[PDB]
């Protein structure tokens, strides 16, 4: 038969700047969301490009379960997602980057933030979407600070032979 | 953690069972039990001794009944110059009087009836509730040997009708010709196994089994009563010639010859595929499970034959099974 | 470490256990794997095997120096002795659930007054269910539910003793034909068999058809139909049954042309047979290896269409609501397994070579053993000396 | 700034995602339909935007398509469209079909590149040539040639004027035996009727790429004069008269051995790819693939060599195996010794089967020297990349002396003063140079003589120098990538 | 301890046993919990099961320096050998009930004349009813 | 043959094209538990040239050692001398034996496959 045997499709994907940018005196920021694509006779449709990038946004922009404190939290904002009690991969959804607290000088706090970021995006390798991830964070002043996240993808069809590791499963998104 | 096993004697809980062990086998007539208890003594001061050689005993495993004495049928009190001083107990099923009491049948020889109507008049001298679910068999002559124990005659008469005789967990007596049909768990290697040991011995299989025996019907004799009643049944699993011949103890009937023949076949076949398994943390025997051991290629449905719960003070919780198809 | 720019407070996590903070002073661990090394007698070679991960263990040492260190120390012990395991924040290994196994508290009043040390010995402890595990099976189908569901539907309508008298003969004649179809199928599968059971089965089929009153009873009719299929299924294993079952499904696609209740008594035979054949056909597809993902899914679509058609018929006018539910649930169960087989049985993948190559060379490059080239014959077209430039092969799972 | 969000953190991600640390410029011709302005550099985003911006089937569009197919991410692309000459002629080719199909079958063709292949089934026996020649309705639109579908003959006219459209060789099915039944009695003849005439010669590289840094230049043309202008521009970029904008250029030369060897104008700033007269693929497609691969898509490490079957694999190109190697071995050695890049099939396969090309040696066109001496300082391509990296890296390091007090007459520095002198300056530089061995330099033959620092007061005569100007003199060698050894072999019949 | 304002006599209780005071010189203890670690075969997961508390144990060291130490030391041994358990005032763990399990008395006449050391090994002992439940 | 043939390449984590992974496809049938070819061309520039040359010698010995394993020769040794930037030499010594045994009381063993007498 025709060589295009892979029948797996791709669903919607959240995209950066889907709803434009929100501007303020401090700076300009993106407003991620779903994207609508229009035809020549109406018939709008949702976009599905950049699967892994969209999946990464979901991990970062969602609060995970908060650690017990001994004083407690209100039932409304304990964090997490009620749908994580059915999954079997033994993991919990969301990220905890927002739960850091001011500790020691600013340098220590920034270092802790980087530690959480790696510990959250590390789930990407577990699912098999990407074969490696790393975040580089730089401190240059009181108010200016930057962070860049690097993700490594693979092609849909294997080309190299004799890899030390393993070919990541769920690679049909080729990213 | 919520107590996965609780023991009761005469309604007063055992709060000091330093060890336990409960067995339930399908190839016998009664289960068992064993509890080790810590006992104390202080000189020149009063002590209280129960020493009850008989009372009801119950075992609940994870909030479910798993045994029914009756109980305290044996008491021993070990002791040592060194380590310590302790006590031991034991129990068996409610039918533990049948296994140790010689029958006192009113007359000693039935005229004409079925097996069910006989098992009712032999056991109901001790108030043990029967649980019958098999097929009734009508025979012309039954005469129970004089003084033969109860667990001999029931076992003897139920062997020729392919009736399994084993005790339930509630205190009744269950006679069955098959499996309870309660589907269990899929015991998969690499998931819950701890150890296993399969086996296949050729020294306990026979390709051709033959049965013989005379007849006793109200009026039969001659050729129709001596040389006629012969029947042969074959397994066809063993691909070798290992002939066997058996003699029938009863009123031979062509249907009964095969039923006895099939009973032997099931016993031999099961004995040639015995398996053992250990499943760590602590429902019933006769259930149906699935197994997976690719190294020996076990991919066939299984049915349990024996069960065992064991505990220790040093936290060793375990559970053993004896599968056979 | 390298350079004088180390900040130990920045790289070591703060210790804790069950939420109560404490000051750590050391950190160890013990990992490994269970082996089964074996050496033979008089031999110059040795072997080895693998038996799974070895349970870990952790050890920590804590120091107290603040006033009333006895209270803090004497109050932290009450947490170690608590019941059940709890979260532990290892200084270097991060959060992990453990269970304290021992603890030695050392103190003095003259040699060392004012400082209390405590050595701990933790152990990894992962929660487990209580019924000695409980797992699901995804290697076989469940035919007992559908078969019993079909029995109820067939018994509900097929009643030759109540149909109008001038149609009983036609309804019975249809049933005899339905059994004959199974008889023909069985005789084709076991052509080369010469056991002592083939003679008995053949005699049983002949006796039932010759006798006339056997089909006047709904109980007798159903039993023959169900048992007849059971012998057919066990006659052969694998691809041998594809043609036989497809023919039967073809014969059971007709619809009755009578009127009223008499039509129902005849459509019941057709509908019951087709559902039974489809179920057994699905089981046959599960005894063979999927040659390709595209081919494996094409086989599944062929089944879902047939099951979907039956569901619409059984729900056309609420003819049998319960049967409609049973058919629908069975179809999703079939999909759960057929899709898994196609996509994950050997876990095929497409490669991209730089040019056509021999089958032998392709096998060696990908896997590392030219003797495995036998597997590439069935999946890739082209001559053995011109396979490529894209090859469908198995996943390497070193 | 989230009002209903949490307190401590505010991510605020950027709008886009890419680095554009390196840039690549593709130059070619376009067609009338193109909307992009001519002679104006513009950025290219993705393939979805093509065709309309650079015409359908244009030379530039095809070159860009392969560039994107190789550098999927990690590099930023730029395009410099050009228009046809005033009186350019368009080449014309003829493909005549003769005979009548006697049996059902199929016809399949291969032209230019695998992407343009077609396969249509002949309807049935007794279909004349008129019903045949339906191939026209099956040819892909992207093919740079226009099919007219005349009465019994199909004419292919180049969509771009000039000499660019003078490179064809067709591989076909319906003349031999094939399982995909060749309709018996059908044949095809291939011939040419008109060549290209005139090429453009833009000479305004100083106005459109005036002072922008481009890592790699790609030129999709074969005009020698056009290439010569590009080389001169690169020289100016490497010149000493102003701040440098380093770069490299890629071009191809096609023809017989004698013709190709005549284009070696000792160009240290170009890598000339040599192709034979019967290459079964359109030339500029292969050149574009090599340039794209050699771009930052692979060369983010300057010292990496683009050779071998692992690195120099032009995967995006598929071509059937030829009956003859094309470049004979006695000719391959001469081309390599004369400073040319030679490519060949990656895997030996059956005659007529599909393969892919790969590059033997990554070498520029450098020969001789300014003083006319022969050497190999810039023989390898990686030397140019390493030299540029050293210049930038060295300049950044020296920035720390900007605005620092310097003492030259009295070399003693008072207590508490922040300054330095010549000897301390020289010592610090040596530490940097030595530490970089194994990254940008090989082991120095004599590190005590290859670095010198002199103040301007020691070079100029009395009362002519300036205060606070130095001269740094340095010599270095790139890492070695070769070795030769003798293997004297002595199988000795035993004698202790 | 931090700061120079510590006062050992104020934080350590005075040892004792069955009501007889004695001078303590060290204080240790041992706690824990009994586990049932289990690792399956061919599996990448393990398990655990908490199955009760572990019996404690205390060890102390005593020193006698006062004039005529032998009489006090030789008279204290007669208390450790008394039948049955009794109250113990651990210097740091507070009052608990324990039974002596061993005791080594060390002494010398030339190496160290005038001081007697005695190590002890206590065990927690909670009274239990005699009717086994 | 041993020297002029690329053996299987070690895994790298980035991979190789299927065309040139190295080795020979016929090595999957032999039963002596060895692989064909040599790996002297897989060295890489490390440290000074002296270190690289020393590594090259190590690989050469590790490859020609197969000769003793087959039994063709009783001993092999390679002497390599470094004299300068561009002049390097390497001499390979192979020991042989006569066709017919003549000496008695050898510490080692008579190499099998000596019918080639060399």
């Amino acid at each position: 038969n025709f060589e295009t045997a892979d029948r797996r499709k791709r669903f919607w994907t959240t995209q950066v700047a889907a709803c434009g940018q929100s501007s303020d005196d401090c700076g300009d920021c993106a407003r991620p969301g779903l994207q609508l694509l229009c035809n020549g006779e109406g018939r709008i449709t949702i976009a599905t490009d950049n699967y892994v990038a969209g999946l990464a946004l979901n991990i970062l922009l969602t609060d995970a379960s908060k650690a017990d404190t001994g004083c407690g939290w209100t039932p409304g904002n304990r964090g997490g997602f009620w749908g994580d009690s059915f999954r079997s991969d033994n993991m919990r959804s969301g990220s905890k980057i927002r739960q850091v607290t001011a500790r020691g000088s600013m340098r220590e706090t920034v270092a802790l933030i980087r530690a959480y970021a790696i510990d959250d995006l590390k789930k990407l390798v577990a699912y098999g979407v990407a074969k490696s991830v790393d975040v580089d964070l730089t401190y240059q002043g009181s108010n200016k600070i930057d962070m860049t996240i690097m993700i490594q993808g693979v092609d849909g069809n294997e080309s190299r032979v004799g890899l030390t590791g393993e070919r990541i499963a769920n690679a049909w998104v080729w990213s | 953690m919520i107590k996965p096993m609780r023991i009761f004697i005469g309604g007063e809980e055992l709060e000091t069972y330093t060890s336990a062990r409960l067995q339930r086998t399908k190839k016998q007539l009664t289960g068992s039990l064993t509890v080790e208890i810590f006992l104390n003594y202080v000189p020149s001061k009063p002590v209280i001794v129960n020493a009850v050689r008989g009372k009801e005993i119950l075992v609940y495993v994870m909030g479910e009944l798993a045994f029914t004495g009756e109980g305290g049928s044996d008491v021993t009190v070990n002791f040592a110059k060194g380590q310590g001083y302790s006590v031991t107990l034991t129990a068996r099923g409610r039918t533990k009087y049948l296994v140790d009491s010689s029958h006192s049948h009113p007359t000693g020889s039935f005229k004409d009836t079925s097996d069910r109507k006989v098992i009712e008049a032999l056991v109901k001298e001790h108030k043990v509730v029967l649980d019958w679910q098999g097929t009734e068999v009508k025979e012309p002559k039954i005469t129970l040997r004089d003084g033969n124990r109860i667990f001999n005659e029931i076992f003897e008469r139920c062997n020729q009708n392919c009736h399994f005789a084993y005790e339930t967990r509630d205190g009744k007596l269950l006679v069955t010709d098959g499996t309870t049909g309660v589907v269990g768990e899929d015991i998969v290697l690499g998931q819950n196994i701890l150890d296993f040991s399969a086996e296949q011995s050729e020294d306990r299989a026979n390709s051709e089994i033959t049965v013989k025996g005379h007849r006793v019907a109200k009026d039969v004799w001659g050729k129709n009563a001596i040389v006629q009643p012969v029947q042969s049944v074959a397994d066809s699993w063993v691909g070798a010639n290992i002939p066997l011949t058996i003699q029938h103890y009863g009123d031979a009937t062509n249907e009964s010859l095969q039923r006895r023949a099939k009973f032997e076949a099931d016993r031999r076949a099961a004995e040639s595929k015995s398996v053992n398994v250990t499943v760590f943390h602590v429902w019933d025997i006769g259930n149906i499970h699935y197994v997976e051991i690719p190294p020996e290629g076990i991919f066939d449905v299984m049915e349990c034959v024996s069960l065992t719960y064991s505990v220790d003070a040093k936290s060793t919780l375990e559970t053993q099974l004896e599968l056979a198809p | 470490m390298a350079g004088p720019c180390y900040n130990p407070n920045e790289h070591y996590l703060p210790a804790s256990f069950k939420g109560v903070p404490f000051d750590a002073d050391s950190s160890d661990s013990e990992h490994g794997r269970n082996g089964a090394e074996a050496e033979f007698v008089f031999g110059e070679r040795t072997g080895y095997a693998d038996l799974g991960i070895k349970i870990r263990s952790y050890s920590i040492r804590a120091r107290f120096q603040t006033n009333d260190h006895v209270a803090l120390s004497n109050a932290f012990i009450a947490v170690l002795e608590s019941t059940g395991p709890g979260l532990l924040v290892h200084p270097t290994r991060g959060p992990v659930m453990a269970a304290c196994r021992s603890a030695r508290v050392t103190d003095s009043k003259v040699d060392a007054a004012g400082v209390t040390y405590i050595d701990i010995d933790f152990v990894e402890a992962n929660d487990t269910v209580t019924g000695f595990g409980l797992v699901g099976s995804l290697i076989a189908l469940a035919l007992s539910p559908i078969i019993t569901a079909t029995e109820e539907s067939f018994k509900r309508y097929y009643s030759p003793e109540n149909v109008r008298y001038y149609n009983s003969e036609t309804v019975i004649a249809t049933m005899a034909e339905a059994v004959q179809q199974v008889q023909t199928g069985y005789l084709a599968l076991s052509g080369n068999d010469t056991s002592q059971e083939k003679w008995t089965i053949v005699r049983d089929f002949r006796n039932v058809l010759i006798d006339e009153f056997t089909f006047f009873d709904p109980a007798n009719s159903w039993n023959v139909l169900r048992n007849g299929f059971s012998y057919l299924d066990s006659a052969a294993v694998g691809q041998d049954k594809f043609t036989i079952l497809r023919n039967i499904i073809n014969w059971s696609s007709s619809h009755s042309e009578l009127d009223g209740e008499s039509a129902d008594a005849q459509n019941a035979i057709f509908s019951a047979v087709r559902v039974l054949a489809t179920a057994y056909l699905s089981k046959a597809y599960m005894e063979t290896v999927a040659s390709t993902v595209n081919e494996g899914l094409a086989q599944y679509d062929q089944i879902a269409a047939i099951l979907e058609q039956e569901a619409q018929i059984a729900q056309e006018d609420c003819h049998d609501n319960e049967f409609f539910l049973s058919i629908r649930e069975f179809s999703v169960s079939v999909a759960r397994v057929m899709v898994n087989r196609a996509y994950n049985s050997p876990a095929l993948i497409v490669y991209s070579f730089p040019g056509t190559m021999h089958s032998l060379v392709v096998a060696w490059e990908i896997f590392g053993d030219a003797k495995r080239s036998r597997e590439l014959e069935g999946r890739n077209t082209g001559a053995p000396w011109a396979i490529g430039p894209k090859v469908i092969a198995e996943r390497v799972r070193a | 700034a989230l009002s209903d969000g949490f307190v401590r953190l505010c991510i605020d991600p950027s709008l886009n995602f890419f680095g554009e640390g390196c840039k690549i410029l593709v130059e070619g011709q376009i067609t009338d339909d193109a909307t992009a302005a001519e002679n104006v550099v513009t950025c290219v985003n993705s393939e979805l935007d093509l065709v309309e911006r650079f015409g359908q089937g244009s030379v530039l569009t095809e070159s860009l398509r392969k560039v994107f197919c190789m550098c999927k991410s990690g590099v930023s692309v730029y395009a410099l469209p050009r228009a046809d000459a005033a009186a350019a002629v368009s080449a014309v080719y003829t493909l005549t079909v003769t005979g009548t199909a006697l049996t059902d079958g199929r016809v399949q063709l291969y032209m230019g590149e695998a992407e343009y292949s077609l396969d249509i089934g002949v309807d049935e026996g007794d279909t004349p040539t008129q019903i045949a020649a339906k191939i026209v309705a099956a040819i892909s639109p992207d093919f740079p040639y226009e099919a007219t579908a005349a009465a019994g003959v199909i004419t292919l006219t180049a969509r771009n004027g000039g000499t660019i459209g003078n490179h064809l060789s067709v591989i076909y099915t319906n003349l031999g035996s094939c399982t995909s039944v060749t309709p018996e009695g059908v044949t095809v003849a291939f011939a040419q009727t008109t060549p290209g005439s005139v090429n453009p010669e833009p000479n305004d590289y100083a106005s459109v790429v005036n002072e922008c840094c481009f890592a790699v230049y790609v030129l999709s043309s074969d005009d020698t004069d056009w290439q010569e202008n590009l080389r001169d521009w690169i020289r100016s970029a490497w010149d000493c008269s102003k701040p440098q904008c380093f770069g490299h250029g890629y071009v191809f030369n096609k023809g017989t051995l004698g013709q190709v060897l005549a284009d070696g104008d000792n160009s240290a700033e170009l890598s000339r790819l040599a192709l034979p007269t019967t290459y079964p693929v359109l030339p500029y497609l292969t050149n574009a693939a090599y340039g794209a691969l050699s771009a930052c898509s692979t060369c983010e490490n300057p010292e990496l060599n683009v050779q071998g079957q692992t690195y120099g694999l032009l995967s995006c190109i598929n071509m059937p195996e030829s009956c003859t190697p094309g470049w004979e071995f006695t000719e391959v050695t001469q081309l390599q010794n004369n400073g040319f890049v030679v490519s060949g099939p990656a895997t030996t396969s059956g005659q007529g089967n599909f393969t892919s090309p790969y590059i033997y040696n990554d070498v520029t066109n450098y020969l001789r020297d300014e003083k006319n001496r022969p050497n190999a300082t810039f023989r390898d391509a990686s030397s140019r990349r390493l030299a540029a990296a050293t210049g930038v890296a060295l300049a950044t390091f020296l920035q720390q002396f900007n605005g620092l007090a310097v003492f030259t007459k009295n070399t003693n520095i008072k207590t508490g003063i922040i300054g330095t002198n010549l000897r301390l300056m020289l010592g610090k530089i040596r530490k940097w140079a030595s530490d970089n061995v194994g990254v940008l330099f090989s082991e120095f033959d004599n590190i005590n003589e290859d670095i010198q620092l002199v103040s301007d007061f020691d070079v100029q005569p009395k009362c002519v120098g300036q205060p606070g100007v130095f001269h740094l003199n340095m010599r270095y060698r790139p890492p070695v990538r070769g070795a030769r050894i003798n293997v004297n072999l002595v199988p000795a019949l035993f004698d202790n």
